[PDB]
RNA sequence: GGAGGUCAACAUCAAGAACUGUGGGCCUUUGCCUAUAGAACUUAUAACGAACAUGGUUCUUGCCUUUUACCAGAAC
RNA sequence: AUAAAUUUUUAAGGUAUGUAUUUAUUUU
């Protein structure tokens, strides 16, 4: 969304998300439970 | 000192008071709108409601039968 | 992919929830 | 009988919980489970941890008619780093 | 997922919302002798339709 | 007169999938039927914010000597 | 032929409490 457009508003710079978009994607596979767990929380928090 | 009281205190004495202005969580504003309405067997020796009332009840005999036991 | 083996949640329960296949019985 | 190694495993963490308050603390860092377990002599409490285990967790809405035996392991308690510890039904001869 | 308490195997894990599952009859219908075990029935099944 | 403003005030922003005005006919002002005109903004993996916090009350739990402070689900 | 991971802290609840500590002269 943010780029295909080319006209468009501003937004308040703290609305900018820049870290949403990884935790929505799935976790790959290389990574140690520790990160795998933070996933899981911040979908939680997101459904939410 | 510990006495059975004779009163209570009339909300009057209250009502001349000056007030404060504290604000309490419980008054916020909350639910600011209204509704309108439009052979063997023979062998042995013996041969052939609602009580007004507690402690009398069938129920609380059946308890204390249970837990003090 | 919980399969009906586990918990309803590890909030009271005291362990941590994790499940594990059993190696030992399979056949 | 699995409701009473799930009794077990709670009991247990609540007394352990207990010697915790009694600081100000759950902080499971602090208390690594060799403060808890080393005999009296090296003082430590001397507690004998009979809940650990892993407790087998099959699939209930069977387990309510078959027996379906053992399909999985629920972990009982936990650690942090983990080693493990023994416990007390093994040194115990059974009845029979 | 959460509705159903499910997790889909990556999934957040949430609480019941229905919590009283236990209530049962002993009741013939879905029963055992009655009912055919081919393919086991996972989740994400449950998730999707 | 045109462009602009990290300027102001006053309106309006969640619903039968939905706005308003006007003409004609009926009941008797509302309302109903019909004719006609204009319709900013917001909506269909549904919505003013391709974002995301807190509080209150009422219940179910979890911490569990008690109150703040709290645990995680729901309704308003 | 398995990839399933809860927590985590602050105040409250020998002594509290109470008492007197007038200095700088209010008209006959
Ligand atoms: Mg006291
Ligand atoms: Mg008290």
């Amino acid at each position: 969304f943010p780029f295909n457009r080319t006209k468009g508003k501003m937004v308040r710079a703290q609305d900018v998300a820049l870290a949403k978009k990884w935790f929505l994607q799935h976790p790959d596979e290389e990574y140690p439970v520790k990160v795998k767990v933070s996933y899981q929380k911040l979908l939680k928090n997101y459904v939410l | 000192s510990h006495r059975p009281q004779l009163e209570a205190r009339s909300g009057a004495k209250a009502a001349a008071y000056t007030p404060t202005g504290i604000e309490h969580a419980r008054l916020l504003p909350g639910h600011t709108t209204l509704k309108y309405r439009k052979s063997w067997r023979k062998g042995t020796a013996f041969g052939r409601g609602y009580i007004n009332d507690m402690t009398k009840s069938e129920y609380h005999q059946e308890f204390l039968h249970k837990h003090v036991r | 992919s919980y399969n009906g083996i586990g918990l309803k949640s590890a909030k009271g329960s005291s362990t941590s929830g994790h499940v594990q296949r059993s190696l030992a019985s399979n056949n | 009988t699995e409701p009473l190694l799930d009794i077990l495993v709670k009991g247990e963490t609540r007394i352990q919980n207990r010697v915790k308050l009694g600081l100000n603390s759950k902080m499971p860092t602090r208390f690594p489970p060799a403060v808890f377990y080393t005999p009296k002599e090296l003082g430590g409490l001397g507690m004998i941890s009979a809940s650990h285990i892993l407790i087998p967790a099959s699939d209930l809405s069977w387990s309510k008619q078959t027996d379906t035996g053992i399909t999985h392991f629920r972990a009982g308690m936990t650690h942090e780093d983990e080693k493990l510890i023994p416990t007390i039904f093994r040194y115990i001869t059974t009845w029979e | 997922g959460k509705a159903l308490n499910n997790a889909i195997p990556g999934g957040p894990k949430f609480e019941p919302l229905y919590p009283r599952e236990e209530e049962e009859d002993y009741n013939e219908f879905n029963s055992i002798d009655r009912v055919i075990f081919r393919v086991p029935i996972r989740s994400e099944y449950k998730v999707a339709f």
